[PDB]
RNA sequence: CGUAAAGCGCACGCAGGCGGUUUGUUAAGUCAGAUGUGAAAUCCCCGGGCUCAACCUGGGAACUGCAUCUGAUACUGGCAAGCUUGAGUCUCGUAGAGGGGGGUAGAAUUCCAGGUGUAGCGGUGAAAUGCGUAGAGAUCUGGAGGAAUACCGGUGGCGAAGGCGGCCCCCUGGACGAAGACUGACGCUCAGGUGCGAAAGCGUGGGGAGCAAACAGGAUUAGAUACCCUGGUAGUCCACGCCGUAAACGAUGUCGACUUGGAGGUUGUGCCCUUGAGGCGUGGCUUCCGGAGCUAACGCGUUAAGUCGACCGCCUGGGGAGUA
């Protein structure tokens, strides 16, 4: 059931990804937006758009590069069943540092090089590369 | 499953009008109605096991809708219990 | 912009969804194909293909069919260009070092044709030897001396030729090709869309082909 | 955890876990900093001392922890009030071996009665046992009774599974479709629990045509406690109540979202000179084939065994043992 849309976002990509889609959409959020955000301002995706009111709609442009898609993994990591949260110094690197780590601070959805920069951590959401 | 009269009937003696179909208190009621209408198929017969399935979906559903209700307006809950008369 | 007159499209059913890109089909229970879209693909199309045969053209004009393999041993045999036109013997690029030789026999025969022994032996040997000769020349005419290596590839049928093209993918060999709506492209690095089994855009395509080779620098 | 160990036979559901979307607030989870504390030894790093080393020792580092204070508010939790797509309710219809009860029909078998008719019938591989001169079998007519419903009939349909096929009425469950209207997260899952659950089997009473464990006879065979034959009891049928198991199988748990295609079957519904027995769409279910992908392979493949998440069940070498 829509219990965990996070992760059906992380999907709908990962799947229409691997499908060569052009775009994809889903029902939108406050949460869907802000890593959206993250995910076009770390270039794995060209952009976003939001286009409803009652019953909002989050839209996200896929990219590919070579022939390949831009990004090559997307996994939750937290999730209802089992939540994660790291302090600033146990932050997580993916690829070695290469592809980021989306995590939630009491500042804000940001990257792991950001949130490691801002000091502080939180709820680590999902890896990207 | 009940008639379009007597559903409308309760529908008319539940909600805010005939319309305001799907208020709690009124599904309730129309659940409620076909319930005890069935004691008595059940009564006789016995043995209609598959249909006995059905009935008891009645009761489960109408079962989760009165806890509803009980936690949304716990006065609309008691006033609905009583004048549908049960839980003892 | 169109110079096709009636390939349009072809092929009903039998459509490969990897073929919906340069597809705006749907008449009568088969797919037009999409014209306004196949000819910037003559672009590229010749392009890349003369800018090597300027470079050297060395072809390969493969394409079989009881139904068009005469219409290949023409100005498309004629110019910096070899050919197959009878079934692909598998095989005959990745085992070029294992075929080059079948090549020997077919000179060291023809080669003696009017040459050699030939009228001598017995006059069984005889039509029983250029059975020998026939049966090489198709599917190993157009091989015949293969100076310049197999540089590109053009091929009518990309499907139909399943065994040539694969081939090709496997040594590094451009492979230009037509598809029709039903084949599997990505076999084909410069892709061709439109019909690929009827009498025009074969000739037009193909003779338009032997037209770019055969002249590129004079 | 399809076929190797492993999905409970099926469902409903308490606790529990998890839970769409918006704004406010809370600050428990979470995160930040500060302070105290985290015995020494040990470990580790750099040294120092015993001829080296083990050994001894200086000083750091480390003790990933705990608590207090103050902060941050994205996520989670709490409180509040909403929202409409999740989930329900309502309206008219559609298909159906879905369930329960009662009524009823023709075809056959067995039996009873009678006409005609006369020496065999029946059965097997071949036989014999058996049946017939008290007239069999064969045929014809009338009658009794039980059991099951040919044709339709179909990778057809319904049900949670078990499983449900003549026809008719009554009672009744679910599913699907078309319009909009109402509720407003009322949801998903579910250890425990409760219900249902083929056949055989048990209890009391019926009922008994055919079939048939047991048992008897006749054969076959080296033997023949069998396979075959002639018989035939429980049983197979009804009511009431037990039992609770099956290769209860898709050997594939339930719900949701996402991801190229192709030819059928079945069932709703919108539009098109209905002007064709149709034409183009749009749902539910179903069979075959096949792409990515997945797989040890076989295979699966929009009805997943692909890509993800929520909860539950279960597996941890064979035998011993699903035994004590
Ligand atoms: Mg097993
Ligand atoms: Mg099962
Ligand atoms: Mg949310
Ligand atoms: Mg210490
Ligand atoms: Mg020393
Ligand atoms: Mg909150
Ligand atoms: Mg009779
Ligand atoms: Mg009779
Ligand atoms: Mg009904
Ligand atoms: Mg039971
Ligand atoms: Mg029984
Ligand atoms: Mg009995
Ligand atoms: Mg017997
Ligand atoms: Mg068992
Ligand atoms: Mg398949
Ligand atoms: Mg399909
Ligand atoms: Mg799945
Ligand atoms: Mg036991």
């Amino acid at each position: 059931s829509m219990q965990d849309p996070i992760a059906d976002m992380l999907t709908r990509i990962r799947n229409g990804q691997a499908a060569n889609k052009a775009a994809v959409t889903m029902p939108s959020s406050k949460l869907k937006v802000a890593i959206a955000n993250v995910l076009k301002e770390e270039g794995f995706i060209e952009d976003f758009k939001v286009e409803g009111d009652t019953k909002p709609e989050l839209e996200l442009t896929l990219k590919y590069f070579q022939g390949k898609a831009v990004v090559e993994s997307i996994q939750r990591v937290s999730r209802p069943g089992l939540r994660i949260y790291k302090r600033k110094d146990e932050l997580p690197k993916v690829m070695a540092g290469l592809g980021i780590a989306v995590v939630s601070t009491s500042k804000g959805v940001m990257t792991d090089r950001a949130a490691r920069q801002a000091g502080l951590g939180g709820e680590i959401i999902c890896y990207v590369a | 499953s009940l008639s379009t009269e007597a559903t409308a009937k309760i529908v008319s003696e539940f909600g805010r009008d005939a319309n305001d179909t799907g208020s709690t208190e009124v599904q309730v009621a129309l659940l409620t109605a076909q319930i005890n209408h069935l004691q008595g198929h059940f009564a006789e017969h016995k043995k209609d096991h598959h249909s006995r399935r059905g009935l008891l979906r009645m009761v489960s559903q109408r079962r989760k809708l009165l806890d509803y209700l009980k936690r949304k307006d716990v006065a609309r809950y008691t006033q609905l219990i009583e004048r549908l008369g049960l839980r003892r | 912009m169109l110079k096709a007159g009636v390939h349009f499209g072809h092929q009903t059913r039998y459509w490969n969804p990897k073929m919906k890109p340069f597809i705006f089909g749907a008449r009568n229970k088969v797919h037009i194909i999409n014209l306004e879209k196949t000819v910037p693909m003559f672009n590229e199309a010749l392009a890349e293909l003369n800018k090597i045969a300027s470079r050297k053209g060395k072809i390969l004009f493969v394409g079989t069919k009881r139904a068009a393999s005469e219409a290949v041993k023409d100005a498309a045999l004629s110019c910096d260009q070899f050919f197959v036109n009878h079934r692909w013997l598998g095989g005959m690029l990745t085992n070029w070092k294992t075929v080059r030789q079948s090549i020997k026999r077919l000179k060291d025969l023809e080669t003696q044709s009017q040459d050699g022994t030939f009228d001598k032996l017995t006059k069984k040997e005889a039509l029983m030897r250029t059975r020998e000769l026939e049966k090489l020349e198709n599917s190993l005419g157009g091989i015949k001396d293969m100076g310049g290596l197999p540089d590109a590839l053009f091929v009518i049928d990309a499907d139909h030729e399943h065994i040539a093209i694969k081939e090709a993918n496997n040594l590094g060999i451009p492979v230009f090709a037509i598809v029709d709506t039903n084949s599997d492209p990505d076999g084909v690095d410069f892709v061709i869309p439109g019909n690929d089994d009827a009498i025009r855009a074969v000739t037009l395509y193909l003779g338009a082909v032997a037209a770019t080779v055969r002249e590129g620098r004079s």
